[PDB]
């Protein structure tokens, strides 16, 4: 990316918009991450995701235990 | 952490711009540090993109599952 | 017979060539009886040297016989039937080291043993 | 270390609104930047044309001028050799190894290999004597290949006999120096790895051999311009006369992988069989024992310094043994064993270099069989055991080791001399008033097959405990 542009600039000035392009790429990547969930620290996000998955699994297990083995009939 | 990745990428870009300006005004360690920073920024961006995709998938799946379970329970 | 093992150890743990006599006299009363002298040292070391002079050992023998007994050395080097061996190498160093006997002197026996020295020659 | 301070200073100086504007103003208005961009692209990804441009930039940095001929793979031509796309000669064969190395990200290895292959043709000739030297080297390589083919026809055995006797080169296709040849030295350490076969891609990287080369010497040796060795003998290597030859300041050198310790007798035999002076300059002929010690030290190239001081030790198979080199002693002739370290030999004629190489290989193999007990194993504090066999050079290429016979009460000597290139004479000097330590046949089987001094002592101890 930057190497080809640097080589082109060196061949031109042997006797472009890389900064703005990198800024736009970083802005797009940050927007896509915040849309996906990359807005806070990675370890904290992973811990929160693991906790949410554990809570969902516990809720599903509780529902299966309370629904399958019905006490009344 | 989009903030840290954006900061690393901006620092690498600034170092590259300074090195390019110095080379243009002239006719080392700075270029090596700039290249190391750019490589680290690219690796961190790839890792963060993979983690963001995984987190989005997990968040959508857990949201759907928890919504279904909570609606049934309620 | 322990003198043989002591010399073999002195080889296994090579010495400063001056503490040699110190460690040698350490294993004996050093004056009670010397009838167990080097009459077996050179023969053993060279017969096990075989096709080799076994360096770093003859130097110790010389630094000893500088002031030691000489009749035993003579009777050994005379009884050393190296003709069957005839390696043409060990006898070289043997003559080289024994030339000192005729060079300096043939010492005294202080008794009739001196006459036996004659026999040796 | 101070990179953080430099980055902070750069971030403070640059501030983007000012950086982009300054760059645009400096753009609209030497080789260091080019080298930095090439180093950056070497770590960055590159497409087919981008990889071609990177290879061209690396060749320009290396001084080689090769224009981009194809987007897939260009023909690298530089002043001595023209590798095809796929000077003084075109690409001989499609070497896939160099192509894959230069195509992969590790193009530095391919660049170094090409530079080494091209510097050989970079003789002192001014495009006229250089061409003659290249033709002479090509003819010499062709004659060596013909001799190797004749040896293979006489006995088309596996690479074992090839490393035992035959050619003195690598078993790699004809590409500049390393032509297809049989191994020179029989390295016992290369016999296995924690194991040997006559495969096409056999262990060419293994073995204490090296391919021939053309070394620029001071004496204008009469190198043959045409192929002299054309007709050989059935069980020997014969040749024919010149015409013819050229008095060039170079020769067919056979620099081996490492300078093995060679005695003065080896130097004399080499100077007799070669004619040319073995030592191009006044060589410091040091003690042969000192040369053996230096060779044993350098045999383990690593940062671990030992300085065994002629006293090594290690753990035997069922015990722990030791060894005393006992250097700096007089030889059987009456003087000290003075020698040197042989590293290269400029072979004048290619019809007799085989016997010299075989003798050097036998001497180096004997040196290896001697020094196999030399190792950086720090086995100190071993009170019980530690049978330190005193091993010193007795005769010409003969190592004599005296060890305490545990079965007997006295010592016992073992002399191993380099009888042949593979068979080494062994004599066990025991005592008349001693028990049977071992048989000569067992020692022979332990030498001609293992040839490892510490392992030899271990096997002797095992046979003594058994018998």
């Amino acid at each position: 990316f930057l190497p080809l542009v640097h080589n082109v600039i060196k061949c031109m000035d042997k006797d472009q918009d890389l900064n703005a392009l990198k800024t736009k790429f970083q802005e797009l990547r940050k927007l896509i991450g915040t849309m996906p969930g990359i807005h806070v620290s990675p370890e904290q996000q992973q811990q929160q995701l693991h906790s949410l998955r554990e809570q969902v699994r516990t809720k599903n297990e509780l529902l299966q235990k309370y629904k399958s083995l019905c006490m009344f009939e | 952490t989009r903030e840290r990745l954006l900061s690393a990428l901006e620092d690498l870009e600034v170092l590259s711009r300074e090195l390019i300006e110095m080379l243009a005004i002239s006719r080392e360690n700075q270029v090596l540090e700039l290249l190391i920073h750019r490589d680290g920024d690219f690796q961190e961006l790839m890792k963060l993109a993979l983690n963001q995709g995984k987190v989005h998938h997990e968040m959508q799946a857990l949201e759907k599952e928890v919504e279904k379970r909570d609606s049934d329970i309620q | 017979v322990n003198l043989k093992q002591a010399i073999l150890q002195a080889w296994k743990e090579r010495w400063s060539d001056y503490q040699w006599a110190i460690n040698m006299k350490k294993f004996f009363p050093k004056g009670a009886t010397w009838d167990i002298l080097n009459l077996a040292e050179a023969l053993l070391e060279q017969a096990m040297i075989g096709p080799s002079p076994n360096p770093l050992i003859l130097s110790y023998l010389k630094y000893a016989i500088s002031s030691q007994m000489v009749s035993c050395s003579s009777v050994l080097t005379a009884i050393s039937k190296f003709d069957d061996f005839s390696r043409d190498l060990c006898v070289q160093a043997l003559l080289d080291i024994m030339d000192m006997f005729c060079d300096r002197l043939s010492c005294h026996g202080k008794a009739e043993e001196c006459i036996g020295l004659c026999r040796a020659l | 270390l101070s990179k953080m301070s430099s980055l902070l200073e750069r971030l403070h100086a640059k501030f983007w609104s000012e950086t982009i504007k300054l760059v645009r103003q400096v753009m609209e208005k030497q080789h260091l930047v080019s080298c930095l961009e090439t180093l950056q692209k070497a770590l960055k990804v590159t497409s087919l044309p981008a990889m071609t441009d990177r290879l061209e930039s690396i060749a320009r940095q290396n001084g080689l001028g090769s224009h981009l001929s194809a987007s897939g793979t260009e023909c690298y031509i530089t002043s001595d050799m023209f590798y095809v796309e796929v000077h003084h000669g075109e690409n001989p064969v499609s070497c896939p190894e160099l192509v894959q190395q230069l195509r992969e990200k590790n193009f530095e290895e391919f660049s170094k290999h090409l530079k080494g292959l091209v510097n050989l043709y970079n003789l002192p000739g001014d495009n006229k004597l250089k061409t003659k030297m290249y033709l002479a080297l090509q003819s010499l390589e062709q004659d060596l290949s013909k001799m190797a083919i004749m040896y293979w026809k006489a006995t088309n055995a596996a690479p074992l006999d090839k490393i035992l006797h035959g050619s003195v080169g690598y078993l790699t296709p004809r590409s500049g120096g390393h032509l297809m040849n049989m191994k020179y030295y029989a390295s016992p350490s290369d016999l296995l790895d924690d194991i040997i076969l006559h495969e096409k891609n056999v262990p060419r990287s293994l073995g204490m051999n090296a391919s021939v080369t053309i070394e620029g010497t001071s004496a204008m040796y009469k190198l043959p311009i045409a192929p002299l060795i054309m007709g050989s003998h059935p069980a020997d290597n014969k040749w024919t006369p010149s015409f013819n030859s050229v008095d060039l300041p170079a020769c067919f050198f056979l620099k081996f992988p490492q300078p093995i310790p060679v005695s003065k007798a080896f130097v004399q035999k080499l100077q007799n069989c070669t004619g040319i002076p073995l030592f191009e300059t006044p060589p410091t002929y040091l003690p042969l024992y000192e040369l053996i010690t230096q060779f044993e030290l350098s045999k383990d190239p690593d940062p671990l310094p030992l300085n065994h001081n002629m006293r090594f030790y290690a753990a035997l198979p069922g015990q722990q043994h030791c060894y005393f080199l006992n250097k700096d002693a007089p030889l059987p002739d009456g003087q000290s064993l003075q020698g040197t370290l042989v590293s290269k030999i400029t072979f004048q004629h290619p019809g007799r270099v085989p016997l010299i190489l075989n003798m050097i290989r036998h001497q180096v193999a004997y040196n290896t069989l001697i020094g196999s007990c030399v190792k950086r194993t720090i086995l100190k504090e071993d009170s019980p055991g530690l049978l330190q066999f005193e091993v010193c050079p007795l005769s010409e290429s003969r190592f004599s080791v005296s060890f305490q016979h545990p079965v007997n009460d006295s010592l016992v000597c073992v002399v191993m001399d380099v009888q042949d290139s593979t068979h080494v004479s062994c004599k066990l000097y025991k005592g008349l008033s001693d028990a049977l330590i071992c048989t000569d046949d067992f020692i022979a089987k332990v030498v001609q097959r293992c040839m490892s001094i510490p392992v030899t002592m271990r096997a002797i101890r095992r046979k003594a405990e058994t018998i």
